RNA sequence: CCCGCAGAAGAAGCACCGGCUAACUCCGUGCCAGCAGCCGCGGUAAUACGGAGGGUGCAAGCGUUAAUCGGAAUUACUGGGCGUAAAGCGCACGCAGGCGGUUUGUUAAGUCAGAUGUGAAAUCCCCGGGCUCAACCUGGGAACUGCAUCUGAUACUGGCAAG
RNA sequence: UAGCUAGUAGGUGGGGUAACGGCUCACCUAGGCGACGAUCCCUAGCUGGUCUGAGAGGAUGACCAGCCACACUGGAACUGA
């Protein structure tokens, strides 16, 4: 927004869903991506197309099952002016691990597994659930 | 070789020596929120050649002054 | 101290036999059963969500003859130790040299048996012991003082031990008076329908 | 005048000794370098209770350790050169 | 096993007219010990001419919970109207750790051992299916990489 | 609130008020007994209850209320001040101590003897 | 500490039972006497005052007081509210302060990783020993969010350069 | 309590301490500190730790151990590591 971007994004598909909307859009940045590859690569959405070699756009397929949506469960966390980092004996565990946590580590930012199982810890972002 | 720190030689109106006011950041002991902070200190300069509106790196070492302690390492940026 | 007062009146505010008083009759007449445990046996005592955690514990505690602190600093640590804290309490007022040396036919009550033990008259592993409130590990070498081996008390006693719902997780032969805790009494052979999922809220408030 | 003494740290009539390096003019058993092994004065043939670290003895004996009496009877009293 | 417990027996009154009256209320809830719950609410002029109405309106109109082997999973939270309840899963041994509403609801939900706490009022009427509500998200560890894997 | 908004002037405690001032840590404190008098309750209540108004080793002169039936305290007799307040008293938020010092405990009183002053009633 | 010696012998009390709260009856009293943590008890049939009968709970202790934290998410980072219940400055401008669209390069300070000193011992905790047990005593380890330093990581944040 | 401070802040040379230094002296510059809260007022020995608590947090610093300070009150130096 006119202020923290991320913020917006997350917010717009939990938006969508909520009203069983077709694919919310927004402008697509490469920290969007980043959270957007754990998003497709972690079943969460269909995919996500590109427009603009210089303006961009972000299109987050949304899901839902049988009566209801699939990402019905999402929330920013290190928001500016309030950032949080954790180490390894301290990374997240989103919903007791039925959840996950994009977290943006040293090597790329990935899912929470990829946290552990590559050993090191990073800028926790959403509990996508 | 220390650590030393590119401070701000906020002061100069002494001789041979300049306040610094040294930035700082912390995570917040309950809240946890970085927040910025201060260092100020009275670095030497024998030659006196920093000035205001600059950015120098100090080290400590023998007390030279009660409370100078600290003495002038490089200037790194200045111009105002 | 442990009551050391009416049994049957103090059964009678449980109503299912607590063991204790036994080794010929009780139970139907002769005590009678939420007849009248005090003077309003008649006024049914409707205990309250509260009322059966608490009227529970007087059970599990009563019965083995135990004190109201002596039995928490128990369940306290009955939870330290790993495991389900619910049972892993019951396992320690079994190993209670209590219980344990009475359900080996020695003494006809828990309490007569308290005082075998309290008298030197009671022997465990070889060196002699005689203060109930020991925790006696398996593999034990518990046997009676073969200096009294032949008195009464364990002898009109080790008699009903067949009765007794033989237990599997010890093996003991009246024969020279000795036996051996075999292994943990896991509460299923633990032969009781006594209700555990209260003596864990009670205390856990 | 740094020394490997001994220090009472068992309860009332059973007392647990811990010998460690400390300073002469030192209180009881408060201030302290490092604590080198102990003694339990008991019995009932243990297998071992009373270690003693005789490396680490050496180890500040090199300069000026005025390891008492008891304490250097430890070394001997267990097997130094065993 | 459709096991059934009063949770709450209230007067509850009226004025009017010549006077006042009054219509005693029962709260209830009904549930299996596999995991389905059906809580209810009713009143009426006596305590069990009521009490009965609660029950009969509970055993019907339920809904099933994924619980697990005894307790529960993730963090389950549900509110309604005025009130704020937690529930978390209570490893085998602790048992149900529940104070009023929460509590009873939950002996006879299935779930054996588990503690949780509200934050809200403590309205019975209220608390109760605020419990519920929390079951209501209850989902279960599997089936999900179905909803959402390929 | 705001973390920011906190950073400034975080949030604090309440320091409760004691409603025992004559108190200083000191579960109890002697007396010296400036008047007894026998006042009425609050308004729902009547019956002319026994009150004393006590003065304290601190020199904090407070009013006590003297629980169970009669009382030999007198003028000069000195008590040691318990505390608790009363509801149909007003002020009145401590209680003297019966069966100590000066004032004796009740007469013929064989249930709850802890209170009051009754040591065993005759075995 | 062990043996023997008579002999149940020498060794039970305290609080509470109107609701929260386990535990009821009968008398005496009659807004008097008195009770009372809160709501409140008593103005001739008190489970609430006093005694007894009984019961309930604790135990060589029980109860009252005093004091801290808990409940109290009732100062709320975890973990709170502000239309009407307490709560948006009467409204603007704006310094400091806090926050910052997007892409690349660079830096590596925030941050993450590993290493090292160091965070006394003793409490605590895990396992395990010594007192007949326990209290207590005790071995080892974990732990000691920490501080700094060394070397790496570069996703995000911050700095610089170019837009 | 919103201002505070001349040996005050720094610089030269003498002097001094076991040793750095306004530590002290002479002279010189006119600094230094402050809302990231100085100065002032009330209170308090500090820590490991202790209590409580799900944790965060709150309360506390008796006995054990480390550190500091004090020794009728105010002041001072002598001996001596
Ligand atoms: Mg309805
Ligand atoms: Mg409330
Ligand atoms: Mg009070
Ligand atoms: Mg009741
Ligand atoms: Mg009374
Ligand atoms: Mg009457
Ligand atoms: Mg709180
Ligand atoms: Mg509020
Ligand atoms: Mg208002
Ligand atoms: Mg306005
Ligand atoms: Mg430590
Ligand atoms: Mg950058
Ligand atoms: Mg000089
Ligand atoms: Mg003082
Ligand atoms: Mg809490
Ligand atoms: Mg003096």
């Amino acid at each position: 927004s006119m202020q923290d971007p991320i913020a917006d994004m997350l917010t717009r598909i939990r938006n969508g869903q909520a009203a069983n909307k077709a694919a919310v859009t927004m402008p697509s940045s490469k920290l969007k991506v980043a959270i957007a590859n754990v998003l497709k690569e972690e079943g969460f959405i269909e995919d996500f197309k590109v427009e603009g070699d210089t303006k961009p756009e972000l299109e987050l397929t949304l899901k839902y099952f049988q009566g209801k949506a699939v990402v019905e469960s999402i929330q920013r966390v290190s928001r500016p002016g309030l950032r949080i980092y954790k180490r390894k004996d301290e990374l997240p565990k989103v919903m007791a691990g039925l959840g996950i946590a994009v977290v943006s580590t040293s090597k790329g930012v990935m899912t929470d597994r990829a946290a552990r199982q590559a050993g090191l810890g990073g800028e926790i972002i959403c509990y996508v659930a | 070789k220390i650590r030393t720190l590119q401070g701000r030689v906020v002061s100069d109106k002494m001789e041979k020596s300049i306040v610094v006011a040294i930035e700082r950041f912390v995570k917040h002991p309950i809240y946890g929120k970085f927040i910025k902070r201060t260092t100020k200190l009275h670095v030497h300069d024998e030659n006196n050649e920093c000035g205001i509106g600059d950015v120098v790196e100090i080290r400590e070492c023998r007390p030279l002054s009660k409370t100078k302690s600290w003495t002038l390492v490089r200037v790194v940026e200045k111009a105002v | 101290a442990r009551y050391l007062g009416p049994k049957l009146k103090l059964s009678r505010r449980e109503g299912t036999d607590l063991f204790l008083k036994s080794g010929v009759r009780a139970i139907d007449t002769k005590c009678k059963i939420e007849q009248a445990p005090g003077q309003h046996g008649a006024r049914k005592p409707r205990l309250s969500d509260y009322g059966v955690q608490l009227r529970e514990k007087q059970k599990v505690r009563r019965i083995y003859g135990v004190l109201e602190r002596q039995f928490r600093n128990y369940y306290k640590e009955a939870a330290r130790l790993k495991g389900n804290t619910g049972e892993n309490l019951l396992a320690l007022l079994e190993g209670r040299l209590d219980n344990v040396v009475y359900r080996m036919g020695f003494g006809a009550t828990r309490a007569e048996a308290r005082q075998l033990v309290s008298h030197k008259a009671i022997m465990v592993n070889g060196r002699v012991v005689n203060i109930a409130s020991y925790q006696v590990s398996p593999n034990d070498v518990v046997s009676i003082r073969e200096k009294a081996k032949k008195q009464s008390r364990v002898k009109a006693a080790l008699e009903l031990a067949e009765q007794r719902e033989k237990p599997t997780w010890l093996e003991v032969d009246a024969g020279k008076m000795e036996g051996t805790f075999k292994r943990k009494p896991e509460r299923s052979d633990l032969s009781a329908d006594i209700n555990e999922h209260l003596i864990v809220e009670l205390y856990s408030k | 005048m740094v020394t490997i003494r001994l220090a009472r740290h068992g309860a009332k009539k059973r007392p647990f000794y811990q010998v460690v390096v400390a300073d002469s003019r030192n209180a009881r058993n408060g201030r302290f370098i490092e604590r080198v092994g102990f003694f339990n004065p008991i019995a009932s043939e243990k297998e071992e209770g009373t270690r003693l670290d005789l490396d680490r003895i050496a180890h500040w004996v090199g300069q000026g350790a005025t390891i008492s009496d008891r304490v250097a009877a430890l070394i001997k009293e267990v097997n130094k050169a065993a | 096993e459709l096991q059934e417990k009063l949770i709450a027996v209230n007067r509850v009154s009226k004025t009017v007219k010549g006077g006042r009256i009054f219509s005693f209320t029962a709260l209830t809830v009904v549930g299996d010990g596999n995991g389905r719950v059906g809580f209810g609410y009713g009143k009426a002029r006596e305590v069990p001419a009521a009490i009965q109405k609660a029950m009969e309106k509970a055993r019907r109109n339920m809904i099933n919970v994924a619980l697990n082997n005894g307790t529960l999973q993730h963090p389950v939270k549900g509110v309604h109207t005025g009130s704020r309840v937690f529930m978390q899963p209570a490893s085998e041994g602790t048992g149900i750790i529940a104070g009023g509403a929460m509590r009873a609801v939950l002996e006879v939900a299935g779930v054996h051992n588990v503690l949780a706490k509200a934050y809200g009022s403590t309205n019975p009427i209220n608390v109760v299916r605020a419990t519920i509500d929390g079951l209501e998200n209850m989902n279960s560890p599997e089936m999900v990489a179905a909803k959402r894997g390929k | 609130a705001t973390v920011n908004q906190l950073v400034r002037k975080p949030r604090a405690r309440k320091v409760a008020k004691s409603n025992v001032p004559a108190l200083e840590a000191c579960p109890q404190k002697r007396g010296v007994c400036t008047r007894v008098y026998t006042t009425t309750p609050k308004k729902p209540n009547s019956a002319l209850r026994k009150v004393c108004r006590v003065r304290l080793t601190n020199g904090f002169e407070v009013t006590s209320y003297i629980g169970g039936e009669g009382h030999n305290l007198q003028e000069h007799s000195v008590i040691l001040i318990r505390g608790g307040r009363v509801k149909d008293l007003p002020g009145v938020r401590y209680h003297t101590v019966r069966g100590a010092l000066d004032c004796s405990g009740v007469k013929d009183r064989k249930q709850a003897r802890s209170k009051y002053g009754v040591k065993r009633p005759k075995a």
